[PDB]
């Protein structure tokens, strides 16, 4: 899966 | 190509992010993680994230 409009935490940047 | 659909708008958090209108399309590269996938919108390539987009039937 269900979209959510929630950004995941990030590991790689770049 | 592989492709996907903006769903909700994303401003971007962080410099090599893209931002994101509502009906967008994004012509996807990879996944650099789970949560995160690189794509070019507008001549731009940049990272997004993949839960505020729909991937799209490859066709």
């Amino acid at each position: 899966p269900t979209p959510r409009p929630v950004p995941m935490k990030r590991h790689i940047f770049r | 190509k592989r492709q996907c659909k903006v769903l909700f708008e994303y401003i971007p958090q962080n410099e090599d992010e893209l931002e994101l209108k509502v009906g967008d399309i994004i012509d996807i590269n990879e996944e650099v993680e789970e949560g995160w996938w690189s794509g070019t919108l507008n001549n731009k390539l940049g990272l997004f994230p993949s839960n505020f987009v729909k991937e799209l039937e490859v066709t």
